[PDB]
């Protein structure tokens, strides 16, 4: 069975389907190297059943370099790479059955022990034996997933082959969305209209069912295909044979299987089906596979790859390379730059680059083995010649090995930029999965070594839980509720000893901006952050443009993911961006109409705070502003207006004391929210009741609810009625044990409970479809006097000691299963959807949504990190605009998409002069200095008129204000009122326009310094 | 005759002008030297101010101070903080024919953060007691109801826009809206009962109710306890309106007496022409006393 504490994010992207098929994977992966393991941690972090891990070389001192396992023992011991690594790496994952094999492969090497495997991977193989493979795996049936990928230096290599046919279940991961329909023809083909606020969001040739229409009844249950007519209309076929349509109905997605055709291997290097990652430049895929090609032709005849600086090597396969493109269909033109840079870093080994194709890998097997989403056809070529790009011609010395744990990175950068690297201070702000990785890359790439600069700062406030084991894989069951950062920074040190770091269990935000001020910042060199909101990135961002220091970002949803790049002087920034504000569920529709399941299950999270949390809190914040209830009986005796003292006693009045009074509390509850509201509301609107206009009132999405009887033999009333009465009690801090929840206790205590009737109120429906919160209804006479009496009846009960007047507050518990919270929001959601005819959601669904939680899974983040890490050392070499790639991917098509940074804007003010975001004026003053001696100082400085200035929220000087020609004379040091705590002040300045009245325009910050 | 130009005249020189609002000492500690609604939200706003708002701020001051509506029928009245700017106090004079006539309404007006992409918040504070529920959209507390404040009822375009609408706008709205000789007929459903003697009934109770409590706290409370931001402007408006006060008050008491001549409605008539006469007195002692300021 699923383990959902573990799983419970990777199952919201893949689905039950996807993991009961990886329970019975076997899964065969061969060769070591850096790629080879990123592969395989990913498989295992997934959840692969059985996989099979396979090496026949033994650990190198150059191996150390490229792998964060083994040791300088394993060296000395020459032991083989598969079985030095398979120590370490059943740690990962107790449920996977991790096995090894050291078994030589050549030509006659028999491959039928292959057949118990569903995908194969092979890396550092020659293609000859690749073909053969391939060869056998497509000749079985079912054929085997082929699957090879390469990484040499600064290039890499990706191809899958399925078969002759490989089948797709899931096109996509997205739900299957659902469309009000407004109107639809009669006509052939059917002109389906829907309700035109929202666009049809649907493409030609989809598959649809459609659901509860009225007028042309027959379309209930009809199934169609369609084809878009507009943003706002479509057509399914002929529906003029049809009954004419009066109303009602929505259009439903159907997800539909496919087939995609795979060709064999040796086939595919003709013809090559390339996946393009820069329209810009879609050619250079094609260039990458020649090159590829070529370089193992070269392999293939020397039996060794192309050494650097080697001039004859690089007239060889630029030789190689010609031939070849000559054969292809195409001939394209032979990049002879790709052919060098390729001889020149031939046997480098470019970590970032193997992570991130080791991701992309990853999940192409993973699709290959359950048909989720459509899969890559077939090859994908990545580069990072962007870095060599910039260095013009450098020289072989830089790139020569020296013996070092870098040498591999070295023959790809040079030494010059591996100092920069060690020489690097980053400061990293939050660590989730994407901290781990990126501080595991860092260690790999030797970045804060150096004695003298080189430091690494990362900061986290959360502790390690179950959940985050799946994807933060640094950490291990018995590290649970451990601090991230220290733990994190603990396992680090294991890969890399050579590493200065520093910890912290701080979150970053202002008030912790004392620790991390601009001397913070001026140490630092960039800033990565991996963050999960909104507003700690414009933090974050505004820290770092004041403070003019890189800054890089990346987000990850699933499948899909991007990458940000900002760089002083060159980019935009995170505060440029202004994607539009998230939807609002109107109160009305959330209170009263809800048409969704989301709306029931928002208006079930929202019952249980205010129940549970809020109001608890209330109580004890009013029963501490007031001690006595004599006390609070004098005062409204005298006409106090105490807030919410009626509703406290109201509460008070109805406080349980033992267990049954708890369970009928949860019945009467349940009573008013299921069969009285909604009664109340048909009263006020009964079915057939008509809008002004003669229209359907309960017509879509207006879904007419219906009042429910209880019943306990009801599993869904047993579940709410068990979590109900469980919460209650533990607020009313009434103890009970677990036979009390027994449905036999449960109805022995019904048959005493008895029900009040419903009764018809005059409650205004506020109908309003844009209707916002509305304030409270005032407290009639009926309310304070029946508090009297229920405050006095309380005082001769004796329910007045702190223990009647204080209750516990409950926190909305969301993963642990014993708190019954998820329990209770679903059971109260799915009988409120019950109620307007919705469909009912599960446990896990409801989970998702009511905690926001994001679906995310190790792969994509290790496939964006990568860019992400490669593009930190594009900002550490100081390259210009053009090196700096924005990137977006969803591997679930899959595509990838590289794109430049945005450009800054240069912020044209008057007369040709501008400002950028990246500037900051500055003026140096002293005592006797003034606001017209600042003016003109400005004036003289930066050749522009200051017409109005302001400190923060508040105003200096502006010259519509009577009187304020004097405040010019004023002096800095008196009118500024400065604090201590700067030898500076920060302030707004605007000038004038050349057209009069138009409002002044905006210059850059302006720093006032009170000194010289 | 010339008594309206001399009111324009005189008076445009106190529309548009600033008086102090915070109080701190040299540590920041928020206080205010006045009554104003929105204490609290100063201290608990955000101080990484948008430069946008500021020069909008800015500009609408500029526009205001060029061109704010000024007769002695209808005028607006600009106060703001001398220092800072989101904090803001309007005084609006009720036009002729109206159960507001010649009265004078304090606002409180505040700006978020985010200005002027939403809408200032405005509460009317001369609700006397906030007891007074003086428009269907001026309730008791002093909430202001307006489409383009987006606490009303209306099409989006008639509600806020960050780029076209301006405060003046939302000014001329008040002023046309809520300051009428119809209020009563302004909450939805009454306009349905005018044509009809139920109708007009009511509203003729309502707008007497509006007259006396307008000459109660527009009026007598505006003059015998005003607010230090408008004092002298209210005395000096109140003394060039003293002649055509009494003549209104006059005319208000001969016409809720007509009123009054309904069995029901106008015993409620006449506990509003009670009321209305106690404080004719104590107003015509107040314009007895009241020199030129
Ligand atoms: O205060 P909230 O948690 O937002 O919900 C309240 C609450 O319902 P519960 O009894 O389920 O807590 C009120 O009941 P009391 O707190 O006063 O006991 C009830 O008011 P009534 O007792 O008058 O029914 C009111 O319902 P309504 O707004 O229809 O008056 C309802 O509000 P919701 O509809 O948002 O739950
Ligand atoms: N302002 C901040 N300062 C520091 N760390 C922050 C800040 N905001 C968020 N974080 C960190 O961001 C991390 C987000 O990590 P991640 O996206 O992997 O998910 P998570 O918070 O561990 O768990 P879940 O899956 O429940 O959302 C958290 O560990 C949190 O500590």
């Amino acid at each position: 069975e699923i383990d959902d504490a573990l799983y419970s994010r990777q199952r919201y992207v893949l689905g039950d389907t996807a993991m009961q098929k990886m329970a019975k994977s076997h899964v065969f992966l061969s060769g070591m190297g850096g790629l080879g393991l990123e592969i395989a941690k990913n498989l295992v972090l997934a959840g692969i059943k059985a996989v099979t891990i396979h090496d026949t070389e033994k650990c190198q001192a150059w191996d150390l370099g490229t792998n964060f396992f083994l040791s300088e023992d394993d060296v000395v011991n020459k032991r083989n790479r598969a079985e030095a690594v398979l120590k370490h790496i059943a740690e990962l994952n107790p449920y996977v059955h991790v096995t090894s094999s050291s078994v030589p492969f050549n030509e006659t090497t028999d491959l039928s022990f292959l057949d118990k495997y569903q995908c194969v991977v092979l890396t550092e193989m020659k293609l000859p034996l690749q073909k053969k493979i391939n060869d056998f795996c497509r000749s079985q049936c079912p054929p085997i997933k082929f699957i090879s990928a390469d990484v040499h230096g600064i290039w890499s290599r990706l191809f899958c082959d399925f078969g002759d046919e490989f089948e797709v279940l899931d096109t996509t991961g997205e739900e299957p969305k659902e469309i009000f329909i407004s109107n639809i023809t009669q006509a052939n083909p059917g002109i389906v209209t829907c309700l035109e606020n929202h666009p049809h969001k649907l493409e030609t040739g989809q598959f649809l069912t459609f659901r509860e229409i009225n007028g042309m009844t027959g379309l209930n249950g009809s199934i169609q295909q369609i084809t878009v007519i507009s943003p706002f209309s479509f057509s399914i076929g002929d529906t003029t044979e049809l009954e004419p349509y009066l109303h009602g109905g929505i259009a439903v997605q159907v997800k539909t299987p496919k087939t995609v055709f795979f060709e064999s291997l040796e086939r595919q290097l003709k013809h090559p089906k390339c996946l393009i990652v820069d329209f810009s430049n879609p050619e250079a895929p094609l260039e990458i596979h020649t090159a590829m090609l070529a370089l193992d032709q070269f392999q293939e005849k020397y039996s060794r790859k192309p050494n650097v600086g080697c001039q004859q090597d690089s007239e060889e396969l630029l030789k190689l390379a010609t031939s070849i493109s000559e054969t292809l269909e195409e001939k394209p033109d032979v990049n002879a730059d790709i052919v060098h840079w390729l001889s020149w870093t031939a046997q480098g080994f470019l970590s970032p680059l193997a992570a991130a194709v080791g991701g992309v890998a990853s999940q192409e097997v993973l699709k290959a083995v359950t048909g989720k989403f459509s899969p890559l056809c077939q090859w994908l070529y990545l580069e990072a010649a962007d870095i060599v790009e910039s260095l013009g011609k450098p020289e072989c010395e830089e790139f020569l090995p020296r013996g070092d744990r870098y040498d591999a990175l070295r023959a790809c950068i040079g030494d010059t930029l591996c100092q920069k690297l060690q020489n690097l201070n980053i400061f990293l702000v939050g660590c989730g999965a994407i901290g781990c990785e990126m501080l595991k890359n860092f260690a790999l790439l030797g970045v804060g070594t150096s004695k003298e600069k080189g430091m690494i700062t990362v900061t986290d406030p959360d502790l390690i839980e179950k959940s985050n084991l799946n994807r933060q894989f640094l950490f291990r069951p018995h590290h649970i509720q451990k601090p991230k950062s220290y733990t994190a920074a603990d396992a680090t040190l294991k890969i890399n000893s050579q590493i200065k770091i520093d910890a912290h269990l701080n979150k970053v935000c202002p008030t912790t901006e004392t620790i991390y001020n601009d001397e913070f910042y001026t140490k630092q060199d960039v800033i990565i952050t991996a963050l999960d909101n909104v507003e700690a990135r414009r933090y974050v961002d505004s820290r770092c443009l004041a403070n003019l220091r890189p800054l890089l970002d990346s987000g990850t949803m699933g499948t899909k993911g991007h990458t940000e790049v900002i760089v002083p002087h060159l980019t935009e920034s995170y505060n440029s961006h202004r994607d539009p504000p998230e939807e609002e569920i109107p109160f009305s529709t959330l209170k009263s109409f809800p048409a969704a399941i989301e709306h029931t299950i928002q208006w079930a999270r929202d019952k249980f705070e205010s129940s549970f949390s809020h109001k608890p809190s209330l109580f004890n914040k009013f029963w501490q502003t007031y001690s006595s209830a004599e006390e609070v009986l004098q005062k409204i005796q005298s006409g106090h207006s105490l807030e919410g003292c009626f509703q406290v006693i109201k509460l008070l009045s109805r406080r349980p004391r033992n267990w049954s009074q708890c369970v009928e509390l949860a019945r009467l509850k349940f009573e008013k929210y299921f069969n009285h509201k909604a009664l109340q509301l048909l009263h006020c609107f009964p079915l057939d009741i008509r809008l002004k206009d003669g229209s359907l009132f309960w017509q879509s999405p207006k879904r007419p609810p219906s009042p429910i009887k209880f019943d306990l033999n009801e599993p869904l009333h047993l579940s709410f009625l068990q979590n109900a009465a469980k919460l209650y009690a533990t607020v009313y801090c009434i103890p009970f044990a677990e036979e009390d929840l027994s449905a036999d206790a449960l109805l022995n205590i019904l048959s005493e409970v008895k029900i009040q009737e419903f009764k018809p109120s005059n409650k205004v429906v506020q109908t309003d479809e844009t209707a916002r919160k509305p304030d409270h209804v005032p407290i009639s006479s009926e309310d304070e006097r029946n508090a009297i009496f229920q405050l006095e009846k309380a005082i001769l009960s004796n329910e007045a000691t702190k223990s009647d007047l204080q209750m516990a507050v409950l926190s909305f518990e969301k993963d642990d299963d014993h708190n019954g919270h998820i329990d209770f929001i679903t059971a109260a959601s799915n009988l409120r959807a019950k109620m307007y005819s919705i469909e009912p959601a599960d446990r896990f669904k409801t989970k998702r949504i009511a905690g926001k939680i994001i679906p995310a899974i190790a792969t994509t983040t290790a496939t964006v990190s990568g860019l992400v890490a490669l593009e930190m050392i594009k900002v550490t070499g100081g390259y210009p605009f053009e090196a700096y790639k924005n990137c977006f991917l969803n591997l679930a098509i899959p595509i990838v998409v590289f794109t430049e940074t945005t450009e800054v804007r240069k912020t044209k003010i008057r007369n040709g002069i501008s400002f950028t975001i990246w500037d900051r004026w500055t003026v140096h003053g002293k005592e006797d200095f003034t606001l017209l001696d600042f003016i003109n100082a400005v004036k003289e400085k930066y050749g522009i008129e200051p017409t109005m200035v302001v400190q923060g929220v508040k105003m200096l000087y502006v010259p519509v204000m009577p009187g304020h020609a004097k405040r010019l004379k004023l002096t800095m040091h008196k009118l500024v009122k400065p604090t201590t705590e700067k030898k500076y002040v920060d302030l707004t300045v605007s000038f004038a326009p050349d057209i009069d009245g138009d409002e002044d325009l905006p210059g850059p910050p302006v720093r006032y310094y009170f000194s010289h | 005759k010339s008594l309206e130009e001399k009111y324009v005249a005189v008076m445009k020189k106190l529309q548009f002008d600033t008086f102090e609002m915070v109080s701190e000492d040299e540590d920041g500690k928020l206080g205010f030297k006045v009554n104003y609604h929105y204490m609290s939200q100063v201290k608990n706003a955000n101080d990484a101010n948008s430069a946008a708002r500021a020069r909008r701020l800015a500009q609408e001051a500029v526009t205001l101070s060029t061109s704010l509506p000024l007769s002695s029928s209808s005028s607006v009245f600009v106060r703001c903080d001398e220092e800072r700017l989101d904090i803001m106090k309007v005084l609006i004079t009720g036009p002729a024919d109206t159960p507001y006539a010649n009265g004078c309404f304090e606002f409180d007006v505040y700006f978020p953060q985010d200005y002027p992409s939403s809408p200032p918040l405005v509460n009317l504070e001369t609700t006397g007691g906030h007891s007074v529920r003086f428009n269907p959209n001026l309730y008791n507390d002093g909430k202001v109801c307006l489409s383009i404040l987006n606490t009303w009822h209306g099409r989006p375009e008639e509600k806020w826009n960050p780029q076209t609408s301006s405060f003046l706008q939302v000014l001329v709205s008040v002023q046309s809206l809520i300051l009428v000789a119809e209020p009563y007929f302004n909450e939805p459903g009454y306009e349905r009962s005018r044509g009809t003697p139920s109708g007009t009934q009511s509203s003729r109770e309502y707008d007497g109710n509006i007259r006396q409590a307008t000459v109660k706290w527009a009026m007598l409370e505006q003059i015998r306890n005003p607010s230090p931001c408008f004092k002298e402007v209210i005395h000096k408006h109140f003394y060039l309106k003293r002649v055509e006060i009494m003549a209104q008050c006059e005319e208000w008491i001969a016409d809720i007496q007509q009123y009054s001549s309904d069995k029901r409605v106008g015993r409620t008539m006449s506990h509003h022409a009670a009321a209305l006469k106690r404080h004719t007195a104590q107003l015509r002692e107040e314009l007895l006393k009241l020199p030129c300021p």
